[PDB]
């Protein structure tokens, strides 16, 4: 849902989602080419 | 309800509100039933916390 959401927020009013009980595949995320930025900090996408 | 002249779905008189939602599930909409009835009890539900 997030990545394809139809309506972002505006900065001011930023949206935050919480995600719980689930299972986080990011890499469907953190291989897409679609990104024009990707980094993270403090982890590395070798390891989450 | 006067739409099926019976019981239905109706406002929560349980909570005014309900901040901060830091777990939720569903799964089931499991069919515990609902209706007037006057014989003795056939169902027997136990349940441990």
């Amino acid at each position: 849902e997030v990545f394809n959401a139809t309506r972002f927020a505006s900065v001011y009013a930023w949206n935050r989602k919480r995600i719980s009980n689930c299972v986080a595949d990011y890499s469907v995320l953190y291989n897409s080419a679609s990104f024009s930025t990707f980094k993270c900090y403090g982890v590395s996408p070798t390891k989450l | 309800h006067k739409n099926n002249k019976s019981w239905m779905e109706s406002e929560f008189r349980v909570y005014s509100s309900a901040n901060n939602c830091t777990f939720e599930y569903v799964s089931q909409p499991f069919l515990m039933d609902l209706e007037g009835k006057q014989g003795n009890f056939k169902n027997l539900r136990e349940f441990v916390f």
